[PDB]
């Protein structure tokens, strides 16, 4: 028949939202013929058609009690208070993931208590590892996206409106009242079916949590959310890729990073290399502006473009790179991130150099070895990147100068040791670090340096690449040789 | 009318090791960073002089709302609500609790080493044969003399007598936060440039320059002497003392420049009671 | 028929926010046909915006610019007293620097004599004539344009990043804004498209109309 | 006949962190962006300079509408029907309302670094044996020079002779929003480049570039050579002043460049005053 509600993704006044939120109908009416294959069941006989990239609705009767009883079957709230999106399979979702959900949607969409009514603080004590965390969260009871099918009906005829139709930020993230005194006429307006689009975005986007790497995650748990949003390019590839993310655990969720997050969400996405891979989201910040703030704010949103190379680079981090440590105390279950892969990421997404410096990053910004311990774990993979490094050549021609010396004094304290007693190469090790750092300028180190490498003996790899060496001896500031000869001497390996 | 007080100090020839920041493994950085030429250059917060300013305030027996216990080395409150109207440090430096606040009539800026930092160190250790973890370490240290830019507002002030304990302060500053056990750097001034102008703009700001980039000979910046030839930063407003005034007098053809008609005193102490009087005379003071 | 008029753009810092990112100060990657648009108005000195309806306007966009963030206190309008702390509020707005754009105007479609082409020509060929108020500004009124002149087709002689209007799109520029509320609001969806021509393709043309 | 005014203008060398943005727990980030090459420079915002403006013309009368209580910090409104023809602040930067609206007849993009941002902070762990929270801050602080581009439609003016409280406004603009307690850092010009013209575009927006990391010459940058050089941007019009007037002249065949025959002046002082002169003269005053 003809269709009441029109969708498609071809239209032009949509937007990226309008798009997540035609691909949350799509899944909710994908679940509902799941649920409901009888058409006749949908109080109202609705019929939906769905294609590739439309969604097609009828019914019967006034549409009051369609859109009505489609409302109360999408949004719906279980005994325990947790949130019950039919768009989501929440059989498989476990309740750890179901807590996460529903902390985010209310920290993000229904930020303000107008829009809905919460219930009794619910504590559980899940076991993990023979330790009860107990978590403790908000219950719900009802909220606007239950109700919100009576303002868009109209209340004499019980049918659709036909004019535009004022909306809030709680449907629409970020479209709030910047003039209070105005609130009757500056306030958005959209078409109805735009409107029911904007109900069901929750569904698509997912939720995690952001964890600043200079706060200490023990004295300050997190509470930053962070919403991605994904660009809709297909109602059944989205479908597809959310319900393989909804396979993730809730540790990988606890990120560093707003491209780590990203990343995390195009994680599960097949690789084709016959297909050219390109997709595209967004990534939305909420934080409370301080200590005392009653609601998050919207304080930052970043556009991430990933392509094959920058996802099979993210995939080769995660494989080399040690992943989050589950940390569990008194109902405190901490995660610790890997501040590198986050590191990489992000220049990944700038598209510039992974080692733009972690170096810097992992000891001198890191004395304490948070992430350096990382490096110490993930040191073959930092050295994995940086073969991949082409310009790191000449330093790797350096790393190998240096050990070959080093193996040269071994060899001569060998020498030196007497029988039976045991050689302190272990020792001489640490006197060789703390003699670098305790070189203060480049006359000195270069000093140091170039002692150490006559007292080697004769090294190959300094007579293959003379010049070549020599140009970087005397061209590179010293702090740099300094770094990558602290690196060569961590990463002997006879 | 508006009459602000602006100057740029410059420190005698010393070994300083004022600021150290966060320090990494064994040896304890001294902070720095960039300045002109691109070269690393030693800083001494102005969080510090400010403190050394309170100091002085304490000491001279001024109210001073903040005080100082040296031997329990913390700090008091004696009044939980500020009053600048009374209290002089509250007057000067101004507050925050978090009325409320004040702006604050002296506005400082940061110490910089007028020679670029080479990366000198020093090594201590403690000593006796029993020997543990803590028995030696490296403290980096700087042989330089140091500038920093400071400029307050006499009007702000909400008691206009309180400007002349402040240049007194200035030019009688105590211990600047260091490390004067084994660095003991008097940061006392040996050269000023004073600006006492009711306009606004300011064009003392580090006027120092080294003649060698390792040496104490400290001479003034080519730029300050150009733009008073050029014809602005009037003159009769100008207020230099110090070891630069000899080094002024040395050049060529100083007779003739406007340098000459400029206030220059040899001693420091006669300068300070000269635009002290000026001061008095302007505020009616 | 008339070559269209071509200017050349410089603006060193600007923003053109969206219209449903009331929270944030996050703006488009291209500058919207209805800024442009009324950016030519103010260069033209036509207060009127129904004057100059069906003006063709196409961009291109010569690089590619860096976004980024910065704060600022803006006040709003939440409560009566001027001086009540609830007015300022700090959020973050997004800018683009270093913008440098070619913009093609093709007034044929209009109705209504001296058509906008006709009026920036004569504004170019005799500056003392022309009439009008402020400064030339794009986006906010404080990011003043560096350089609008009259320019050729090879004024780079470089590759240009076109903006065409696909129905499958990622950016949704308004060509008309509705400055009270979003009822007049009209969206069209683009595309940055990476192509070496000197003359814009049709698509690539957006014409302003009202929004009945 | 419309005349305009506007004008690119560079700030002396010193140690700034004027505008910050929201912080980190630790850290006061100086806010930043990317500029030519992509590399990230420090920014003042547009709204810091046009407050500073604001508040030099209330602070030496020229009636303000928008008043701004130092001891409150707070921005007290006098009359809430704005009235341009009587209140500076109401002709000059305009306003805006729920007659209804004026845009402001002056408009300033943000204050950019000269040089690129290097990580450059400064603890501030404030002094105490007791040793709690509210400790060890950071300031993100840059040493470099400001340049920031300014455009005024005179004729916009409800009163034409109020363009010359700006003009020494700008010349003696008193404050940017920033840490005076800790970097006091002076906003007055030291190179300007001024065109007064009928013209609505002025290809002068941002001439003053050196990059050359951690330096101070701050050449004339080469796309303004050229485009003077090429026969627009009229050098009759055009206003040059400050210390790279030296530059300039040191400069070869600079005798015979068109930009010889534009006002030029190293004294700042003296182009100001021959400025002003062709402003009341055409403009009528």
């Amino acid at each position: 028949t003809q269709p009441k509600i029109s969708l498609s993704l071809h239209a032009a006044d949509t937007t990226i939202m309008h798009r997540v939120g035609m691909t949350g109908l799509y899944m909710t009416l994908k679940r509902l013929e799941k649920q409901y294959p009888l058409s006749r069941q949908r109080g109202g006989h609705i019929s939906w058609f769905l294609t590739a990239d439309t969604i097609e609705l009828f019914w019967e009767g006034s549409d009051f009690i369609a859109l009505s009883w489609l409302i109360n079957e999408s949004f719906q709230l279980d005994d325990t208070g947790l949130i019950h999106l039919v768009g989501l399979d929440n059989d498989r979702i476990d309740l750890r993931q179901k807590i996460h959900i529903h902390e985010g949607i209310c920290g993000v969409f229904l930020r303000l208590n107008k829009f809905y009514q919460a219930g009794e603080i619910i504590n559980t004590e899940l076991r993990f590892e023979e330790k009860q965390v107990e978590y403790q969260y908000k219950s719900l009871t009802w909220y606007a996206h239950q109700t919100f099918a009576e303002k868009l009906c109209e209340a004499d005829t019980q049918q659709l409106r036909h004019d535009y139709i004022q909306i809030t930020s709680w449907l629409y993230l970020g479209g709030i009242v910047r003039h209070a005194r105005t609130q009757n006429t500056t306030k958005l307006e959209e078409k109805p079916e735009y409107a029911l689009a904007l109900l069901f975005v929750p569904v698509v986007c997912h939720y995690c949590l952001l964890h600043i790497p200079s706060e200490d995650l023990k004295e300050r748990k997190p509470h930053r959310y962070l919403v991605v949003i994904p660009e809709i390019k297909d109602f059944e590839d989205a479908s597809q890729r959310r319900w393989r993310l909804q396979q993730l655990e809730t540790k990988q969720f606890h990120v560093s990073s707003l491209g780590e997050a990203g990343l995390l969400y195009y994680s599960l996405d097949d690789i084709q290399p016959e297909v050219a891979y390109y997709q595209a989201c967004q990534v939305w910040l909420y934080e409370k502006t301080n200590k005392a703030s009653r609601q998050r704010t919207l304080m930052s949103i970043e556009e991430i473009k990933i392509d094959k190379n920058i996802l099979i680079t993210y995939q080769q981090v995660q494989k080399y790179f040690k992943t989050n440590y589950q940390i569990i105390k008194y109902k405190q279950i901490f995660i610790k991130v890997n501040p590198i892969r986050s590191l990489i990421a992000d220049n990944l997404v700038k598209g510039i150099h992974w080692w733009s410096n972690f170096w810097e990053k992992l000891v001198i910004e890191d004395s304490k070895e948070y992430l350096f311990n990382q490096l110490f774990s993930n040191r073959e993979g930092f050295i994995i990147m940086a073969e991949n490094s082409e310009e790191d050549k000449q330093y790797l021609i350096f790393i190998k100068v240096f050990q070959q010396a080093m193996k040269g004094n071994f060899a001569k304290i060998y020498a030196k040791t007497e029988e039976g007693k045991d050689p302190p190469i272990k020792k001489k090790v640490e006197r060789l670090r703390a003699e670098l750092n305790y070189c203060y300028d480049e006359l000195s180190f270069k000093e140091y340096l170039s002692d150490f490498l006559v007292r080697g003996g004769l090294n190959k790899y300094f007579n293959e690449h003379q010049e070549e060496i020599a140009l970087l001896i005397k061209k590179s500031p010293w702090q740099e040789i300094r770094i990558w000869s602290l690196l060569a001497i961590a990463s002997y390996k006879p | 009318p508006n009459y602000y007080l602006y100057g740029t100090v410059l420190t005698r020839y010393g070994l300083a090791s004022l600021n150290h920041d966060i320090r990494r493994g064994n040896k304890t950085i001294l902070q720095k960073g960039y300045w002109n030429n691109g070269k690393i250059h030693s800083f001494v917060g102005s969080s510090a002089i400010r403190w050394a300013l309170r100091f002085y305030l304490q000491k001279q027996g001024y109210l001073v709302n903040r005080v100082w216990d040296e031997e329990e080395h913390i700090n008091r409150l004696t009044s939980e609500d500020f009053d600048p109207e009374k209290f002089y440090d509250d007057d000067i430096f101004g507050f925050a609790l978090l009325p409320n606040q004040r702006m604050g009539a002296l506005g400082m800026n940061m110490a910089v080493s007028l020679t670029p930092y080479d990366g000198a160190v020093k090594l201590g250790a403690k000593s006796g044969r029993e020997k543990d973890s803590t028995s030696l370490h490296f403290t980096e240290y700087h042989a330089t003399r140091y500038q920093y830019y400071f400029g307050i507002d006499a009007t702000h002030l909400k008691d206009f007598s309180r400007i002349l304990p402040m240049i007194d302060g200035i030019m009688n500053l105590p211990k600047v936060g260091g490390s004067s056990n084994i660095f003991n750097y008097p940061f006392c001034p040996d050269s000023l440039v004073f600006q006492w102008t009711n306009h606004f703009a300011s064009y003392i700001s580090y006027c120092f320059e080294y003649c060698d980039p390792k040496s104490k000979e400290a001479k003034l910046s080519q730029e300050f002497i150009d733009e008073v030839e050029c014809g602005q930063i009037d003159p009769s407003k100008l207020w230099i003392g110090g070891t630069i005034v000899k080094d002024l007098q040395q050049l060529d053809n100083f007779e003739s420049s406007p340098l000459n008609k400029a206030h220059i005193y040899r001693n420091r102490n006669e300068m300070i009671e000269a635009l002290k009087t000026v001061i008095k005379r302007d505020l009616g003071l | 028929m008339i070559a269209p008029l071509i200017l050349y753009l410089d603006v060193p810092f600007t923003t053109f926010r969206e219209s449903h990112a009331r929270e944030m100060g996050k703006t488009y990657p291209v500058p919207p046909p209805a800024t442009v648009y009324g950016m030519l108005l103010s260069l033209v000195g036509e207060t009127n915006v129904y004057r100059h309806c069906g003006v063709e306007l196409a961009i291109a966009m010569l690089s590619s610019p860096k976004k980024s963030r910065i704060l600022r206190q803006m006040r709003r309008f939440k409560n009566a007293d001027f001086s009540h702390p609830e007015n300022v509020i700090p959020c973050y707005q997004e800018i683009l620097s270093n913008l440098k754009c070619l913009i093609w105007v093709r007034s044929d479609e209009e109705k209504i004599q001296p058509s906008l082409r006709e009026r920036i020509q004569l504004a170019f060929d005799h500056p003392e004539l022309v009439r009008r108020f402020g400064c030339l500004f794009l986006g906010e009124s404080d990011q003043l344009i560096k350089t609008i002149k009259l320019a050729r087709e090879d004024y780079l002689e470089g590759v240009r990043q076109w903006a065409i209007r696909d129905n499958r799109g990622r950016l949704t520029l308004p060509y008309w804004v509705d400055h009270v509320g979003s009822r007049n609001t009209r969206f069209l969806r683009y595309r940055i498209e990476e192509m070496d021509r000197l003359s814009p393709p049709d698509l690539a043309w957006t014409m302003v109309q009202s929004p009945i």
